[PDB]
């Protein structure tokens, strides 16, 4: 019978096929295509989407912010920014054997890192960054942002 | 000179480019002997390289860093520093030619288009119709000029088909 | 006319049985059921893969959909120029016959028919999509 | 007598037609009330290879 | 003959000996003028 | 260097098409030919064929021209 | 160098404004189909009525797009990579030189700068440099899965599904397990989604494998 | 019941009225053009002479005349091969050195720079290296001279201006009535004794007269000028005598049964001649001898016009048992009026015997200095898997159009072919299940190696080191093989082929021939085989067996055999028709054949191809397939990039032709993708526009621009597709095994 | 109709099919799940152990085979829970196994029996 | 301070691989199958 | 389900009718043609969305236009 899934097609939500939650996740963000929808809902909605995938940004940035200072190296590549890889975070994968855990485990780490390609680095040394406790500081308020 | 290039006759990557293409050409040579085949077909590709590069150098070619021609696509700097060959007459050349093959078609179609069945002279050329078009079309600049003056090159709104919008 | 009753007790053309027949559909949501009188006995060929025996007399089938009863039925018409109709059949024992709808074959008019579906206008003449957004869903142009 | 002359040349009007702003031969014109009562043939045929149509009354103009 | 004429008339026998005659046109200019790179 | 302006590039180019394949929704969803009749917005669909041509033209123009400059190099 | 891959960017913006302007352009009607704007932004096609009608729809448009996209901005970052790497490499000339001709641009650009990439892991042991190559690997398979929606259309999977279906069905010890949902094959519209997300996912990871692993491995 | 020359005389009357009139042969060509898709399907349907007519007669002496004009074809080819080979070719100074000399036949004119495609291939000559392998045919045939070779084109040609005489006459002058076309016992009779059993004999006289004396004094150290022409050896017993002692004793030992005094050309030596590397020839010249008796004895089976001999509609009968109903009922008429289904039997006879022929020729080489030509070796088992392959898939392709076109339900109630289609549903979800069982335990081995390998645990993988899956069978039919010569075969002297055991054969400090070992690569990249050839005949069988109706459309024969779709409908019916099918074959076979050559081009070059020095044997890569062929990466790595190092670098040498195709053959196949992913929607809209911008110009051509059809698309692309990949492996594997062998 | 053949109308395949703990009809659903799960348990403890990751060291290669095995029983326990909850929500004889509570009761004897058959395999090799 | 103990990758990263996913799947799956009243 | 509407330059040929694999269409009387019939689509619920019906049409453009809607078991076809 109908399922409960779509709740915005009600003909979507008839369909007896696996056609149904293809179509259903292909359209969920078609406000203008759902059932019952007037122009002040859709744009409420949108209002929504918008301060979701705000959220969604900062939360990304904190993160960031949050690994380098935990796993990073950032407050010994300040001071060779020459000779020194950029740490993204650590690794922790069970199927690596030995040469993995030896190969990965580069840019001064204690274990298996990432070196990251991103610049983050180096724009948060130009900005003002120096010590860690500045990165654990702006995820915690980009964090705080976000939610 | 024109972009921090040297001319062909004056550059040394240029000979020196010269000097390997004859070097692999003559260490190919030295395998064979003197009244053979290969080595008559080996002589007359190195008088052909040699007059390459000398006809290349004595038209003033500019070349780079890599001892390679460059060409001047420019109108200004062609036709002030004597580099109108490159690109410039080659490009009217092809415009004459273009614009010959163009209006020759197009004379052919507009002359099959009153017939009975213009798609049979369409898959059937008519050699006669097509032959005397095709001499008559020397004339194509002029023809064309005259027809754009007198508003018969081109076709009204109202008797194209289009859209629905 | 009178609308035609289903017989079960119908004889069916000999075939040996494939691979192409009735599925757990059948029993659980509906299938249907393609009758017709053959003048005598001729091997067709079944729209499932196969070929059959129709006997001589009333001949009775079962398939899945509708779409194989009408290709059947055209076969039938098209090839032996017989008068095949067909019915669809549900779990519970209901028969609704189908086609032919009033005993006459759609391709040529009967009265008493009402038109349906029609719009008293051309393609040209439809609205655009801007007067038909913020429907109760998502409706065509065309549909009004 | 109403409409084009039959073996005429006339230009389509429709814009969803195929041959919108083309030329077309004149066929036959029904005598009844019908809505396209003028046919017309055309030399160049369309996606589905039909090379004749019923157009309407207003929907011809004559060139 | 006026059929094997209008044989020879058709788009792709017309082709090939139009193809034809401007390759062999090109090819000889390039082998008495060898290598023209420019004007 | 290299991954950052490969990434933006590639966003951008994502961007640009996603830019585009809006303006075609535009048309079907929200155009009204009545009111927009004359404007800008009307002619762009006015002469829409001839700006297909040219685009046709110039993508063919440079298409032959780039392909046979490397093939001949 | 510059001039002639310059000129070839130039292609590729026009084709691709080319194809979504048209799309954009067409999207209410054409002569083919002059209700097209009656049918939504995204529907499979008009049938195979009026000798065919594939790919009509302005998403198609925006589908036959986004691969002209990709292979625009993978010209640009062939070039930027290429310079970029002979001017850090301090061989300027190796690109002046070899970025008029097409084998320059896949011996010396292409297959040069991937003998350390592929070399990640290899009998002889592995290195940091394993994941890079995992992931070049990855996204070529990736790509060819997605050539397979792309080539491959609807009705030859809807009846092998079918053919599963009664395989199912009559399957003692298995037909217990009865699905929820009727498997169908993909749709037109789906179809053409996921082959063109694989398309993408394979070519943006394959590219990003390639260039990080060059670019590491060199410096 | 009587076997005659049945005939018609002048049915058609030749003139070149129809020559002027396009499309004559179909009812809807005929009217003329309209659109330019008509011109497409002047060409779709040219030889698609079961749609001009329902004459079974018509269709049958079309299709003789067109066999003739395709022999005529054929024998232009060979007549040219000849031509080149007695004329623009170094095989005299080939025929002096075998060894060094490198084989040529094609010179290119001193034009545009093209010149330098004329490399120092040896013996005084510039040219091409060509690897079809006729150097070593002709020596095998005992030709000596240009002369000979030049008096073979002229032949070939007045063969040819035969074959297409027999053509014309056939269709205009006599034409054969469908009764003497269904002479099936009749024509067997004579294909098996005649054709094979007379061509093998014959075959057999010229090896024993011509081949072996002149071979064994070319491999006796005489100068080529110095050995006798063919016609002195056919002339005087003396020379024969001389060569082979038998010879003295004449016929007489033929007809007394005394056939064991001519056991000095007619062994069974076996190997490979340890001076030309080839096999021996007295023991081709043995095999053909039994070879003609066989087919000859063979060619008096079937009933013709005698009480003797046997009825194939009898046997087909006779064999029916309880698990199959009727049996084969009805074949007969099956095979006897449908020209398709023939095609389908024959093509796919045809195709796996080419293959066999790849097989065994790399393994047994035939001729004289063929196994050192590695260049040689390489192309000819790669081109025969191709057509073999294409063969296949065409014959799947002709099973489909039969069960479109001429299957009639009246006449198949309870045979075979009934019961396949009633329960085609079970065998194709069965071949399903088993294409996705072989693909999984086939290319999960490849990805879980490659995880091994990269996660750094390499004792994890699959490998001779790792976890083993030796091919046990296929070992022990190997060491079968090796012994087979001392107790299941007393009087063979060795084996058949050398690649099962024993010592090795070199020629000219190149290896011609050495045993060939199988580990765990070599069982994953064979079930990697068995895996594509299981799907890509799951998609021809599916194509064949849903032909005619599926569960999707149960009208599908109405529709016809080649067909776009059904509409968007049922959820979309993209792709139903069988014609379809193969255009999926088509990719399947591609692939299935590209991997083939692939791991016998790695395989070879690895463990088999290489060089012979002082205490040793070195191949060309080093014997690394037995531990980097495991890995996909191994694969792209070992394989591809450093392989195609020859290909990219072959500028301004003799190869840089071949890298120029390299570079072509990738643009051809990425435009195939132009025409595989897009729809004619967007070309048709696209052409709209371009007819726009033509109207207002005045320049819009009377015949209307329709863009290709869905299925010409289709076509397109899959041929585009085709033709790039082949043309690229062909490019990359002639300049590689050129440059290092 | 329908397709016969020997190999799905054989007595014996038919009775062995009837003997099978899955067509009982009659018999509780805790008592199928607990005979499935441990025949289940018995079979999947065999790949872990002798192909796992920790194979090759001695004295933990049937630790950890055992604890993938009782790993991949809990997997199928929650399968088979949400397969019976997205499968019955309403409405010979009815068999009480194809119901909420019949499969409700039927996994945990599957989840219980499969951890039993896991434990009962590690102890046979020890 | 804010920095994670030594064993928090091991427990979160086993968390995000197998608990959390099987978790949402299962919650998903149900409420997708979930038929209307 | 698909939407099927008939338009009123339908001249009443009547081959979208026999086109049609699932029995949808039909012919009712009209006025508005020579033929005095049109074609109806009583049985909507039954079309699948071939499309034949518009292949068949000889009207430019079409009188008879299939808009594909909520996909059901008759709508797709489905024998299972």
């Amino acid at each position: 019978a109908t399922k409960l899934f779509p709740k915005f097609s009600q003909g979507l939500a008839q369909d007896p096929t696996t056609r149904r939650i293809w179509y259903g996740l292909a359209m969920a963000h078609d406000f203008e295509s759902h059932d019952g929808m007037t122009e002040e809902n859709l744009y409420q909605k949108i209002f929504a989407s918008h301060f979701g995938q705000l959220s969604i940004i900062f939360l990304w940035t904190s993160g960031n912010l949050f690994h380098v200072a935990w796993q990073g190296n950032f407050e010994q590549w300040v001071t060779d920014p020459v000779h020194i890889r950029p740490i993204a975070h650590a690794i922790w994968d069970p199927h690596f054997g030995q040469p993995a855990v030896e190969a990965f485990t580069r840019g001064g780490a204690s274990g298996p890192v990432n070196i990251s390609t991103s610049g983050v680095y180096q724009w948060w040394y130009t900005i003002g960054m120096r010590t860690n406790q500045d990165l654990y500081v702006g995820s915690v308020f980009l964090a705080l942002v976000s939610a | 000179d024109i972009a921090g290039l040297t001319p062909c006759s004056e550059s040394k990557a240029y000979a020196k480019l010269e000097k390997k293409e004859l070097k692999t050409l003559e260490k190919r040579l030295k395998q064979y002997e003197a009244d053979s085949a290969p080595a008559v077909a080996l002589k007359a590709t190195m008088e052909r390289t040699k007059a390459r590069f000398a006809n290349y150098a004595k038209a003033g070619l500019l070349c780079g860093n890599d001892g390679l021609p460059h060409l001047i696509a420019d109108p200004g700097l062609a036709l002030k520093y004597g580099h109108a060959g490159e690109v410039f007459i080659p490009t009217f050349g092809f415009l004459y030619v273009a614009g010959y093959i163009g209006y020759v078609g197009r004379q052919y179609l507009i002359a099959v288009k009153g017939e009975a069945k213009p798609t049979d002279k369409e898959i059937i050329i008519d050699v006669p119709l097509a032959t005397k078009l095709a001499w008559q079309g020397a004339g194509w600049p002029l023809a064309a000029v005259q027809e754009l003056q007198r508003g018969t090159l081109l076709e009204k709104e109202e008797n194209i088909t289009v859209s629905p919008r | 006319w009178t609308v035609p009753t289903l017989n079960p007790d119908t004889p069916s053309p000999i075939f040996g049985g494939s691979t192409g027949g009735l599925l757990r559909k059948a029993q659980t949501e509906e299938f249907y059921v393609i009758t017709w009188e053959a003048k005598k006995e001729q091997i067709f060929e079944m729209p499932t893969g196969g070929a059959a025996i129709m006997r001589q007399g009333p001949n009775l089938l079962k398939f899945g959909k509708k779409e194989q009863c009408l290709a059947l039925t055209t076969q039938l018409r098209n090839k032996f120029k017989l008068t095949p109709c067909f019915y669809r059949v549900f779990p519970d024992g209901k028969v609704q016959y189908l086609h032919p709808a009033d005993g006459v074959y759609p391709e040529k008019v009967n009265a008493g028919r009402v038109g349906a579906n029609q719009n008293m206008r051309r393609i040209g003449q439809n609205v655009n999509p801007i007067k038909v957004k913020f429907s109760g869903r998502m409706m065509s142009p065309a549909e009004i | 007598e109403v409409g084009p002359k039959r073996g005429s040349l006339v230009k389509i009007l429709r814009p969803e037609s195929y041959w919108f702003n083309q030329v077309g031969k004149v066929v036959s014109v029904d005598q009844s009330g019908v809505r396209y009562p003028v046919v017309v043939r055309f030399e160049n045929q369309n996606y589905a290879g039909v090379t004749t149509n019923n157009y309407a009354l207003d929907e011809v103009v004559a060139a | 003959m006026k059929d094997f004429t209008t044989y020879l008339s058709t788009a792709p026998v017309i082709a090939t000996i139009w193809f034809t005659f401007t390759a062999g046109l090109l090819i000889e200019i390039n082998r008495y003028f060898p290598d023209p790179l420019v004007f | 260097q290299a991954a950052l302006y490969t990434h933006h590039q590639y966003i951008a180019g994502f961007i640009m098409c996603g830019a585009f394949a809006h303006g075609a929704i535009f048309f079907i969803r929200d155009y009204d030919p009545e009111q927009n009749k004359g404007n800008v917005l009307a002619r762009m669909l006015d002469h829409k064929e001839a700006l297909i041509s040219h685009l046709s033209w110039v993508s063919l123009f440079l298409g032959f021209h780039t392909l046979g400059l490397y093939v001949h190099n | 160098g510059d001039f002639l891959v310059h000129h070839a960017i130039a292609l590729g913006l026009h084709t691709t404004t080319l194809i979504l302007v048209k799309g954009a352009l067409d999207a209410r009607g054409s002569k083919l189909m002059p209700d097209k704007k009656d049918f939504g932004y995204s529907f499979p096609c008009d049938g195979p009525g009026r000798g065919g009608t594939c790919d009509i729809s302005a998403y198609d448009a925006f589908y036959l797009a986004v691969f002209w996209m990709l292979n625009t901005i993978g010209w640009v970052t062939f070039y930027w990579h290429w310079k970029h790497l002979t001017l850090w490499q301090g061989n300027v000339a190796q690109f002046d030189e070899s970025s008029t001709y097409l084998m320059g641009w896949l011996r010396d650009y292409l297959w040069l700068n991937s003998s350390q990439l592929i070399n990640g892991y290899n009998p002889f042991g592995m290195n940091s440099l394993s994941v890079w190559a995992w992931t070049f690997l990855f996204g070529h398979l990736i790509y060819a899965t997605g050539f397979m929606f792309l080539i491959s259309w609807r009705g030859y999977w809807q009846e092998l599904i079918e053919t599963l279906v009664w395989a199912h069905e009559k399957t003692p010890l298995a037909n217990l397990v009865y699905w929820k949902d009727k498997p169908v094959a993909l749709s037109i519209v789906q179809a053409r989604l996921v082959g063109l997300a694989h398309f993408s996912v394979g070519y943006i990871f394959t590219y990003a494998a390639f260039l990080i692993a060059s670019t590491s491995g060199r410096f | 019941k009587k076997v005659k020359i049945a005939v018609d005389r002048n049915p058609v009357e030749t003139s070149f009225e129809k020559w002027a009139k396009p499309g004559h042969f179909s009812r809807t060509l005929s009217k003329g053009p309209n659109t330019t898709t008509w011109i497409w399907n002047l060409h779709a349907d040219a030889h698609d002479f079961d749609s001009h007519t329902s004459d079974l007669e018509e269709i049958s002496r079309k299709v003789f005349s067109a066999h003739f004009g395709q022999l005529g074809i054929i024998f232009i080819w060979l007549s040219g091969m000849y031509f080149h080979g007695a004329r623009f070719s170094n095989y005299e100074a080939w025929l002096s050195d075998p060894t060094h000399i490198k084989p040529s036949a094609q010179v290119v004119w001193p034009i545009v720079g093209q010149e330098i495609l004329n490399g120092d291939v040896g013996g005084g000559f510039q040219g091409i290296q060509i690897t079809s392998g006729f150097f070593q045919l002709w020596r095998a045939s005992g030709i000596t001279s240009e002369l000979q070779l030049y008096t073979t084109a002229i032949g070939g040609l007045v063969m040819a201006a035969a074959m297409f005489f027999a053509g014309w006459f056939h269709y205009h002058k006599a034409a054969p009535k469908l009764e003497w076309f269904q002479n099936v016992e009749s024509m067997l009779n004579h294909h098996l004794g005649g054709l094979l059993g007379l061509g093998s004999l014959a075959w057999a006289g010229h090896q024993i007269h011509v081949s072996l004396p002149v071979n064994k004094l070319l491999d006796a150290g005489v100068d080529p000028k110095e050995i006798p022409l063919p016609h002195d050896l056919l002339l005087n017993r003396a020379i024969m005598a001389d060569l082979y002692p038998s010879f003295a004793k004449g016929i007489a030992p033929f007809f007394t049964l005394n056939w064991s005094e001519y056991s000095d050309f007619l062994t069974f030596k076996g190997g490979l001649n340890p001076v030309t590397g080839g096999l021996w020839l007295s023991d081709t010249a043995h095999h053909h001898v039994a070879i003609a008796v066989l087919f000859l004895v063979a060619g008096h089976m079937y009933r013709t016009n005698w009480g003797i001999g046997h009825s194939m509609k009898e046997i087909l009968e006779a064999h029916r048992g309880p698990f199959t109903g009727e049996g084969h009922v009805g074949l007969y008429e099956i095979l006897t009026t449908s020209w398709h289904a023939q095609l389908a039997i024959n093509l796919a006879l045809f195709g796996s015997l080419s293959i066999i022929v790849a097989h065994h020729m790399y393994a047994m080489p035939p001729y004289p200095y063929l196994a050192t030509d590695y260049g040689t070796q390489l192309s000819l088992f790669t081109h025969h898997t191709w057509i073999g392959g294409f063969c296949i898939v065409g014959a799947g392709a002709h099973a489909a159009i039969f069960m479109v076109r001429d299957y009639d339900p009246t006449n198949n109630y309870n045979n075979l072919l009934d019961r396949v289609i009633r329960h085609r549903d079970a065998i194709i979800s069965h071949l399903n299940w088993v294409c996705i069982f072989l693909g999984f335990h086939s290319f999960g081995l490849y990805i879980h190696n490659d995880t091994m390998s990269a996660l750094g645990r390499p004792q994890d993988m699959f490998s001779d080191t790792a976890i083993q899956l030796q091919p046990v069978f296929a070992q022990w039919i190997q060491n079968t093989h090796f012994l087979a010569p001392q107790l299941t075969a007393p009087n063979a002297l060795a084996a058949t082929s050398l690649t099962w055991g024993g010592d090795l054969v070199a020629v000219g400090g190149k290896v011609a021939m050495m045993p060939i070992s199988l580990g765990t690569s070599d069982f994953m990249v064979h079930h990697i085989h068995a895996f594509t050839i299981h799907v890509t005949v799951l998609i021809l069988l599916k194509g064949v067996l849903f032909a005619r109706s599926s569960r999707l459309i149960p009208d599908k024969a109405n529709l016809g055999f080649r067909f776009p779709c059904d509409g968007p409908g049922r959820g979309g019916t993209c792709q139903v028709s069988a014609w379809d099918h193969v255009f999926l074959g088509l990719f399947w076979m591609y692939n299935s054949l590209s991997i083939v050559i692939f791991h016998f081009s790695w395989k070879m070059q690895s463990d088999v191809w290489g060089t012979v020095t002082a205490s040793g044997v070195s191949h060309i890569t080093g014997g690394n397939f037995a531990q980097s062929a495991n890995t996909i990466n191994g694969w792209l790595r070992d394989f591809l990039w450093a392989q195609s190092s020859q290909v990219i670098q072959s500028y301004g040498s003799a190869l840089s032709a071949y890298g120029l195709i390299f570079l072509g053959a990738h643009f051809v196949w990425a435009f195939s993708l132009m025409f595989l992913f897009s729809g004619r929607g967007y070309w048709q809209e696209l052409i709209e526009s371009i007819v726009w911008a033509h109207n207002k110009l005045k320049v819009a051509p009377a015949i209307q621009p329709r863009a290709l059809s869905i299925t010409q698309g289709r076509a397109v692309g899959v041929a585009h597709y085709l033709l790039g990949g082949i043309a690229t492996t062909w490019s990359f594997f002639l300049a590689r095994i050129i440059s290092v062998g | 109709g329908m397709l016969e053949t020997p190999v799905t109308s054989a007595p014996i395949v038919a009775t062995y099919l009837s003997n099978l703990p899955a067509y009982r009809t009659g018999v509780a659903p805790v008592l199928r799940g607990v005979e499935i799960g441990l025949a289940h348990g018995f079979l999947l403890a065999g790949p872990f152990i002798k192909l796992g990751p920790l194979r090759n060291v001695p004295e933990t290669a049937e630790i950890a085979g055992s604890l993938s095995a009782a790993g991949l029983v809990l997997i199928l326990a929650l399968c088979l829970s949400i397969y019976g909850s997205a499968q019955f929500q309403s409405t010979v004889a009815r068999d009480p196994l194809f119901s909420a509570d019949g499969w409700s009761e039927f996994a945990a004897g599957f989840l219980v029996g499969g951890e039993a058959g896991v434990a009962w395999a590690y102890v046979c090799t020890q | 301070p804010f920095v994670p103990p030594s064993w928090a990758p091991s427990v979160f990263v086993p968390l995000t691989g197998l608990v959390l996913p099987a978790i949402a799947m299962a919650t998903l799956f149900v409420y997708i199958e979930k038929e209307a009243p | 389900a698909h939407i099927v509407k008939i338009y009123d330059t339908c001249i009443g040929c009547t081959q979208c009718v026999r086109a049609c694999p699932l029995d949808v269409l039909e012919m009712v009387p009209w006025d508005g043609c020579k033929a005095s019939q049109m074609a109806s689509a009583p049985r909507t619920e039954d079309c699948v969305g071939c499309k034949r019906c518009e292949t068949a049409c000889p009207t430019d453009f079409l009188s008879v236009r299939v808009y594909l809607g909520s996909e059901s078991t008759r709508s797709m076809g489905l024998s299972y």
